């Protein structure tokens, strides 16, 4: 009859949902996820008229609609800005345990993302700011671990320093940027690195400020 | 002619055979692509169509001009394997599907497909499948040039490349970018679409260098020495990869040039200095303003997620329709979209009128229309949600009060009984008043659509014009909406409707004047999709915006400052608000920030600034500002920002002086006007808050609703207060004509003040010393109004007004002439006498 058929199709869609859930959160691709969700929507819509009038059919219908809606949140949750801290903030603010190393897509799919979107967006923006600051400090590390003084000969007696202006602009830019980061609302867990780096940059700035004066005086006296 | 022959050959190459009809059709199609598209005026296009038909009939007689000719002549290989003709409907459906696809795995912004977009897409497709295909998209800025070009390149699988614009751009950087592009295209056989804009073609050296590659597909004198040898090794690798035995250097370079011809395409974007060699070397495609039908379709699509449904909406006879294809009968949604199109056309007409009048006027582009629709959507959602939550709050209060009516009935079943009956009648009075409130709320449900439309149109389009022009535009829009039978309140206080008490009072705490123009400017500063460009010669606006975001670490920078790029980088990285002054000397590096171009790579959301990918912070906001009122900005900058103007004019100043006269001389009438303004939404909010408190106190009941029966006073209080606002609804019109009559009485004084202040500010033409500030005139005005001893001991309002009128001229002349040469006292007195003679009646 019609009821047996619609129950069998409900079993089919339950098995499909279970197969989607059992795939761990670390391996699910949101693009493939939306492809599979669209496939499930077409699987639901392709059913005959008799199976389209049942209450369970409606249940899986708006259930998959909500899944496709929260798919967007699935994209933002799949990012590199929430390495460990922001996930733990999510658990403590949502009061449900979700350890990333054991996390599967089913566990995230269990919780209502219609309701808890506010905390998600807040921690998302927090994480974006955190990773912006972290990438800036990484750029600082990369640029300063490789920068060197451009040296040129002078009267074939010693190799003096050429390019004071560029290094001065670089150090002043870095100092101003870290001081401005000190005012950023996301400047909480990066404080120690910022203090160490500003100490290094102040040392560099003072050292080269007196170095250029010593250099000019020495070359004047040599002349 | 060579491009014509080449295109016809490319169309005729993979095909087996045709009648003369197919050859004629493809010849005409290529003719239209090469000649009609460069045209601007539509009747010129019609002339070209008719003359192509005439030449086809003349040279090729006795050929069917209906099987081989149609109004739509569209060629593509998208629905086939050869470049064959294809019907327009399936083309449109396929392009809609591909637009939906392009939404997902790319930058995601909503786009609409109309006839112009379809034609332009097919034109980019044609230029992309023609060898050495180069196109110049010329038209209004912010209309779809870059978006359509990138979309078509993505459809055809071409790696889109763009030149990053950075401050002090170096030509050697351009040379190395060309080297990379040439190496990727010719050698690696990668199909690259190359796109430039006015932000980067500003250096003629780049154009004169790329003319060589546009003409010959090669750049001589670019690949030399070590670079030449490296390119030759890689080109030999590529030749072996393809399957060629070629190993000679010169012929390898020739093959590299041919591959560049076949693969590399260059697309130009510009607004109507440029050499005609650029114009002729590449193909031209006019990209003019969005048509009326285009605007109608944009409005219809972007408002689909909004209610805009009135099943009892009466169709007004003699509909002032502006879109010539409005369905008959027009539904409510179609009427609203027609109204938006009319609004855009009225902005265009107003700009044309001010251009004719000689006044300064600034271009309006489809970006403004999209911003208007977006603001409409946001404001509609906001107002609908607020009013609906008020609906449900009133409803839950109604069930709570009914429950307590039942409870007090139960208590009565147990002299305090008479007091309980009084409590019952008070509760029932509250209940019917709440039911009538629900009815008024239904009326507000009816009104919300038109109210939102007018408010959004005011926010998005207006903002650069003065008070009088804003009032004229708002009057035109309201008259049109009334002419279209659209429910909006006959009186609208935009200042009140777009804010409430607390933002206005906090703005007053900030260094912001209480002027209506200033309040509207602050409202525009609050709600904005494009970052504001504040215009003000005084500087109160900059200090105000400083005080507003003081807690957010707002920072000041100027384009003149050499560290401006550095402060911009810091603010963008960290998300602190940034204030930038002196936008007259503007740096195009800010364009990606204003356009909000971001890319999401992993967990990072970056933005291309200069030549570096800066990580965008989710709290960044920028405020462009300038101090020179007389200044013109390029239409691109107009498209990027929303304009907020603080420049005082005669209308704004006369309104200010009228308000001060009403305050100082008729405090009762100004108080009545304040009550009229508060009647819009402030009294209702206060009454609803008192209702909330009453419901809360009512919630704690344990038989203490009838302990001594003392809380009902609050009820009466509320009811009393309710009656109060009700009475102000009854005599709202009466207060209106009363304040109108008193303002008509006091208006000539305000006109005199405006004229005398403008005379004072123009006095600088005579002598360089004669400089006077607005604050000086307001000091004189306040001295005339408050600390003038002549007004002491008199109460006849007409007599005091005449005394004020005399003393204004007297004190202004004294104060000015004391700081003014003896030779010009008579000149200033003559000017003042002329002003007063014009002002006086009779
Ligand atoms: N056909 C279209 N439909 C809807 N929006 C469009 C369309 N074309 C362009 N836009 C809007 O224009 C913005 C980009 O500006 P653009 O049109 O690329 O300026 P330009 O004229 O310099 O190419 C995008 O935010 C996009 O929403």
């Amino acid at each position: 009859q019609d009821l047996k058929g619609v129950w069998s199709e409900l079993s089919k869609v339950w098995e499909q949902i279970d197969q989607m859930k059992e795939q761990p959160w670390v391996s699910v691709q949101p693009r493939k996820l939306r492809q599979n969700l669209d496939a499930l929507l077409n699987q639901l819509k392709s059913f005959p008229a008799r199976l389209r009038q049942y209450a369970s059919y409606e249940f899986v219908q708006r259930l998959l609609k909500g899944y496709m809606k929260i798919n967007m949140l699935v994209i933002e949750l799949k990012s590199e800005a929430l390495k460990d801290r922001h996930w733990k903030q999510l658990m403590k603010r949502l009061h449900v345990n979700w350890v990333v190393s054991e996390l599967t897509l089913g566990q995230i799919w269990d919780v209502d993302l219609q309701k808890n979107e506010a905390i998600v967006k807040d921690v998302l923006l927090v994480a974006q700011g955190e990773m912006a600051l972290e990438e800036f400090l990484k750029q600082i590390r990369e640029v300063w671990n490789t920068y060197e003084l451009d040296l040129v000969n002078y009267q074939n007696k010693c190799r003096l320093i050429r390019g004071w202006d560029d290094l001065f602009n670089k150090v002043k830019e870095h100092i101003n940027s870290v001081s401005a980061m000190k005012l950023s609302p996301y400047y909480k867990v990066f404080e120690e690195d910022a203090l160490s780096w500003e100490d290094k940059l102040n040392r560099i700035m003072a050292l080269f400020d007196v170095w250029i004066d010593v250099q000019r005086r020495w070359v004047y006296l040599e002349g | 002619m060579t491009r014509w022959v080449r295109g016809i050959f490319e169309a005729l190459r993979p095909l087996e055979t045709l009648p003369v009809e197919g050859l004629i059709r493809i010849w005409a199609h290529e003719a239209l692509r090469l000649f009609q598209d460069r045209l601007v005026e539509d009747e010129e296009r019609r002339w070209t169509d008719e003359n192509i038909d005439t030449v086809a009939l003349k040279h090729f007689p006795n050929i069917d001009r209906e099987k081989a000719m149609s109004r739509p002549i569209l060629y593509s290989n998208w629905l086939s394997k050869d470049y064959i003709p294809v019907d327009q409907e399936e083309l449109r459906d396929y392009v809609k599907a591909r637009l939906k696809v392009f939404y997902e795995e790319e930058l995601d912004v909503p786009l609409v497909l109309f006839n112009e977009v379809l034609d332009h897409v097919l034109r980019i497709d044609r230029i992309f499948r023609q060898p050495q295909g180069h196109l110049l998209l010329i038209g209004v800025s912010g209309a779809g040039k870059t978006t359509l070009s990138r979309f078509v390149a993505w459809m055809n699988g071409l790696s889109v490349y763009q030149i990053k614009v950075h401050r002090k751009y170096t030509g050697e950087d351009f040379d190395e970018d060309l080297r990379t592009v040439l190496r990727r295209s010719g050698c690696k056989n990668e199909k690259i679409a190359f796109i430039m804009d006015e932000s980067n073609v500003l250096d003629s050296g780049f154009l004169e260098r790329m003319n060589t590659l546009l003409a010959n597909g090669e750049v001589p004198g670019l690949f030399e020495g070590d670079e030449y040898a490296t390119l030759m090794t890689q080109c030999k690798e590529g030749a072996q990869k393809e399957g060629l035995m070629l190993d000679s250097h010169e012929e390898l370079y020739k093959w590299f040039t041919s591959q560049v011809i076949r693969n590399l395409h260059v697309v130009f974007t510009m607004n109507p200095a440029t050499s005609p060699a650029l114009f002729n070397r590449c193909v031209l495609n006019w990209f003019g303003d969005w048509s009326t039908e285009a605007l109608y379709q944009v409005g219809k699509e972007f408002t689909s997620k909004m209610d805009l449904e009135k099943p009892n909406y009466i169709v007004p006879d003699y509909m002032p329709v502006v879109y010539d294809k409005l369905p008959q009968p027009p539904s409510h949604r179609e009427a609203i979209v027609n109204s938006c199109v009319f609004v855009h056309q009225t902005l265009h007409q107003a700009n044309a009128r001010l251009a004719k009048r000689g006044g300064r006027t600034m271009a309006i582009t489809p970006r403004h229309y999209l911003d208007f629709i977006n603001h409409y959507a946001n404001l509609f959602h906001e107002k609908r949600s607020e009013l609906e939550e008020q609906q449900m709050h009133l409803n839950v209060g109604l069930r709570k009060i009914k429950e307590t009516v039942d409870q007090v009935e139960e208590l009565r079943r147990d002299a305090k009984v008479n007091r309980s009956t009084a409590l019952l009648k008070s509760l029932s009075a509250e209940r019917e008043r709440w039911e009538k409130t629900s009815e008024t709320f239904k009326n507000q449900m009816s009104t919300i659509a038109g109210d939102c439309l007018l408010s959004a149109a005011f926010i998005a389009y207006a903002g650069y014009f003065d008070q009088q022009m804003r009032q004229n535009l708002f009057t035109t829009w309201s008259h049109h909406l009334q002419q279209a039978n659209i429910q909006f309140r006959t009186d609208i206080a935009r200042t009140e409707y777009l804010s409430n008490a607390d933002e206005r009072l906090r703005w007053q705490a900030s260094s912001l004047p209480a002027d209506d123009l200033c309040t509207e400017n602050a409202i525009m500063l609050k709600r904005f999709n494009r970052y504001p460009l504040i215009i003000d010669p005084s500087g109160q606006a900059t200090e105000f915006i400083m005080n507003e975001y003081k807690d957010r670490k707002i920072t000041r920078t100027s384009f003149l400052d050499d560290a401006f790029r550095k402060n911009l980088e810091s603010a963008l990285r960290f998300g602190n608000p940034l204030l930038v002054q002196d936008v007259e000397s503007y740096d195009p590096v800010l364009n990606p920030v204003l356009n909000r171009e971001v890319r999401r790579t992993g967990g990072r959301v970056l933005i291309t600034l200069g030549d570096q990918d800066i990580d965008l912070s989710p709290s960044f906001v920028i405020f462009l500002s300038t101090r020179d009122p007389t200044v013109e900005f390029p239409p691109d900058l107009c498209s990027r920002v929303t304009f907020v103007n603080f420049t005082v004019t005669r209308s704004s100043l006369q309104s200010q002086c009228l308000n001060e006269v009403l305050k100082a001389e008729r405090p009762d009438v100004d108080e009545k006007r304040s009550d009229l303004l508060k009647l819009q939404g402030e009294f209702q909010l206060r009454l609803r808050q008192l209702e909330k408190s009453l419901l809360q106190a009512l919630n704690e009941v344990k038989g203490r609703i009838l302990d001594d029966d003392t809380i009902i006073t609050t009820l009466e209080n509320l009811k009393r207060e309710a009656a109060e606002v009700t009475r102000k609804v009854e005599e709202t019109d009466i207060v209106m004509q009363e304040v109108e009559t008193v303002s008509q009485q006091y208006l000539p004084l305000s006109t005199a003040c405006s004229s005398i202040y403008f005379t004072m500010e123009s006095l600088k033409q005579i002598h360089f010393l004669y400089q006077y500030s607005l604050q000086f005139f307001l000091d004189i005005y306040h001295n005339v109004l408050y600390e003038n001893p002549n007004l002491k001991g008199v109460t006849d309002h007409t007599q005091r007004l005449s005394i004020i009128t005399k003393d204004l001229f007297q004190v202004a002349f004294n104060r000015v002439a004391r700081g003014m040469l003896h030779q010009d006292h008579i000149t200033f007195a003559m000017l003042l006498a002329r002003i007063k003679l014009k002002g006086t009646v009779g």
